[PDB]
RNA sequence: GUGAAGAGGGAAACAACCCAGACCGCCAGCUAAGGUCCCAAAGUCAUGGUUAAGUGGGAAACGAUGUGGGAAGGCCCAGACAGCCAGGAUGUUGGCUUAGAAGCAGCCAUCAUUUAAAGAAAGCGUAAUAGCUCACUGGUCGAGUCGGCCUGCGCGGAAGA
RNA sequence: CGAUGUCGGCUCAUCACAUCCUGGGGCUGAAGUAGGUCCCAAGGGUAUGGCUGUUCGCCAUUUAAAGUGGUACGCGAGCUG
């Protein structure tokens, strides 16, 4: 468990993506239940050294998203192909 | 930091404060030579006081220096230093002249340095220096050209050493 | 700075003394007297359990003249003479040579407890079970 | 050394790299080598490899090594004209790519593990980068 | 000193001193430990 | 795609690259790539920051207490970190081999206490022990610190007629 | 290719340093002794013969040392063939 602040990202590409990367924040998703995905920016630092731990991976996240909270899974994870950076990481509503 | 952020300076000696030098003045030796470059001139009571020069940011580098370089002069009027320079190996003289020291490690020419004044030669053997001395930075520059007739070297020990015996040893083989 | 000084140490046979190889030269070049020291040792030696080996330490004047305090004979020895072996065994742990009961190593810990820091028995006698652990000298209760 | 044993076909093509990854994760390990950078192995180099690292974690942990080299490459031999026929082949390659998973430690420390696989590395053709066992 | 590229540090009596764009490398013991460049 | 069969402008010069297609003229204007310290046309421009190498203005493997920027972790006023005062005890000069190799030639042992705390030990030293210093531990001082990480720019590596 | 004379020698050099010697050092398994190896250093110097068309090489005897490489594998509108 960990409480993470992450926020509200709203455009699809490829290109905005890598304007997302030029700072921490990689893209990532929220999705599961009978609500369709809600589209957020984690920051990778933070992040980083919570994803490290087991824990992350097993008990509970509760991700707030400005303002509200969302309880989820950390499921399947793309990271940067060489690099300890993320790139994505897909989160279950679980 | 932590010298750097240190201030001393007793009522022992005295001080002409200037804004471009840090003199000192007084007896046994006297005068300073160092001057500012990269720090102020502040006073106290106790300290002769100097922070960095604004507008560089790297002047406490030259500031801990500044500091240890100042006091040590201090202790020059106040005790004695470089307090003997030894040699291992015999037979190489000493000479205690006018300011002039001959040593002999095979010279049949005379070696010999002039001294500059405030730095003492004797000694009452042919195998040791016996200086005391008043600023450790000039003094120790003309004291190393000394003992730089010939290097410490390890395979029979002989060569002028300094005070204390810092050599390595090698065994000789052939025998 | 370099030079040389004395406070020699030594063990050497209760009595026994004056070889050149095991004493001679080797407190000789403090400038001991050799002859001296032979005779003064082995003197009380003879009251001292004699045969068995005791470390002396010389202590040496500007007088060159000296004297010396006889202690015990070092755990290792006595640990030998207690197990009734001759030597150690070459790989201690893995081969045990002798055997020595824990009563004996109290004896020996009582024995050396004059030059021990042990401030109990228990320390003393355990100091010594570490130099029979050292020596392939098991100790059965 | 180290080849198809019943060789596909004799010969191929230089071959692109097109760099990534999709192998990059250790999977016998759980410390490992990644690459930085792209280029070949010859095959006496991960058999410089291999000896490197046997020779410090000795009869501890065990090592596994992907990539086993596929691509011949061909060398045209010495004082000939050049383009009179397609060489023979001098070699097995091994087109690497970054982040492709070269070796696998196993069953010692984090620093043994990097201080076998630091003296290996160098006797390799690129730069490289540690593995952690990681969760996933 | 000791001349070559690199040969890192050498024992834990090894400080590493910089003069110039060369890294020499004081030791206490050891003149063969001493680089100049290494 | 250009050149061929295209001048001109930029890239020092430089058919192909980059920019731009010359009906012709005008001591006309506005721009473009590219430039604005002088040669040599225009900013010694504004703002903020980085670099110390003359990098810029040739190079990689690799090495580094060079610096800048970012994050976490370990230790810290109940005093850390370094040095200094020191602890460096005691069993302890354990065995083969050698008188004597008795932590440190090689081979084995790689234990434990005294305590508040102190490795049979990293190297020097010694044939080898003895001793000296040290990852190891006690005191003084007085405020941040120690190694790893990501990452920007550097450094060395970088020798030819 | 509407002629840029090949190699080698001779003669005449000249440059580069990745230096053979001298010079100055580092390390040394540096006893000394000459060295070994590496760093800096092109100021100057840097062999004659025997054989072979060969440069080279091999051999002989010195020399402080007989460097290496470049200059149209230096040099024929200078010589030789």
């Amino acid at each position: 468990m960990f409480t993470i602040n992450a926020e509200v990202r709203k455009e699809q590409g490829k290109g905005a993506s890598r304007r997302l990367r030029a700072a921490n924040k990689f893209p990532a998703i929220i999705y599961g239940g009978k609500e369709a995905p809600l589209a957020i920016e984690l920051d990778h630092d933070k992040v980083m050294n919570m994803q490290a731990k087991a824990e992350f991976y097993s008990e509970v996240l509760t991700i707030v998203v400005d303002g509200k909270e969302i309880k989820v899974k950390a499921q399947d994870v793309q990271r940067h192909p060489y690099k300890p950076k993320l790139q994505h990481i897909d989160f279950v509503r679980a | 930091s932590r010298v750097a952020k240190a201030p001393v300076v007793p009522a022992g000696v005295d001080v002409k404060i200037n804004g471009q030098v840090i003199t000192i003045k007084g007896k046994n030796g006297e005068l300073t030579r160092t001057l500012n470059d990269a720090v102020e001139v502040k006073h106290a009571d106790n300290t002769l006081t100097f922070g960095p020069r604004d507008g560089y940011a790297d002047g406490w580098a030259q500031a801990g220096t500044a500091r240890a370089l100042l006091n040590s002069m201090v202790i020059g009027v106040t005790e004695g230093f470089t307090k003997k320079l030894q040699l291992v190996g015999v037979g190489y003289r000493a000479a205690v002249k006018g300011n002039v020291i001959n040593l002999s490690l095979g010279f049949s020419h005379p070696v010999d340095h002039q001294l500059p004044a405030g730095i003492t030669a004797e000694c009452p053997t042919q195998t040791e220096i016996v200086l005391k001395g008043a600023d450790k930075q000039v003094i120790g520059q003309v004291a190393a050209d000394l003992r730089a007739y010939r290097r410490p070297e390890p395979y029979k020990g002989k060569g002028v050493r300094y005070a204390d015996e810092v050599v390595r040893t090698k065994e000789a083989k052939k025998k | 700075a370099k030079k040389v000084q004395a406070y020699v140490k030594l063990q050497v046979a209760a009595g026994m003394a004056n070889p050149s190889p095991p004493v001679g030269p080797a407190l000789g070049q403090q400038g001991v007297n050799i002859m001296e020291f032979c005779k003064a040792f082995n003197a009380k030696t003879d009251s001292i359990e004699k045969g068995l080996p005791i470390p002396v330490v010389i202590t040496v004047y500007a007088d060159r003249s000296f004297t010396f305090v006889t202690k015990t004979p070092p755990a290792a020895v006595l640990l030998k003479k207690a197990a009734g072996i001759k030597s150690g065994s070459g790989k201690p742990n893995k081969d045990k040579v002798g055997k020595i009961s824990r009563a004996q190593l109290q004896e020996i810990a009582q024995t050396k407890a004059a030059d021990m820091t042990g401030a109990d028995i228990e320390a003393m006698t355990r100091s010594i079970e570490g130099t029979a652990r050292s020596m392939g000298l098991v100790v059965e209760d | 050394m180290l080849q198809p044993k019943r060789t596909k076909f004799r010969k191929m093509h230089k071959g692109r790299n097109r760099g990534l990854a999709q192998g990059t994760d250790v999977s016998f390990g759980s410390f490992g080598l990644k690459a930085v950078g792209r280029g070949r192995l010859t095959a006496r180099q991960i058999e410089a490899a291999r000896r490197a690292m046997t020779r410090a974690v000795k009869r501890q942990g065990k090592i596994w090594i992907r990539v086993f080299p596929d691509k011949p490459i061909t060398e045209k031999p010495l004082a000939v004209r050049m383009g009179k026929g397609k060489g023979n082949v001098e070699y097995w390659v091994a087109l690497i790519q970054p982040g492709k998973v070269l070796y696998e430690m196993d069953g010692v420390p984090e620093e043994l593990a990097r201080e076998a696989f630091k003296l290996a590395a160098a006797k390799l053709p690129i730069k490289t980068t540690f593995v952690t066992k990681t969760v996933m | 000193m000791k001349v070559r590229a690199s040969v890192k540090k050498l024992c834990r009596n090894c400080k590493i001193v910089k003069r110039d764009g060369v890294i020499r490398v004081i030791c206490s013991a050891e003149p063969k430990h001493k680089q100049r460049q290494g």
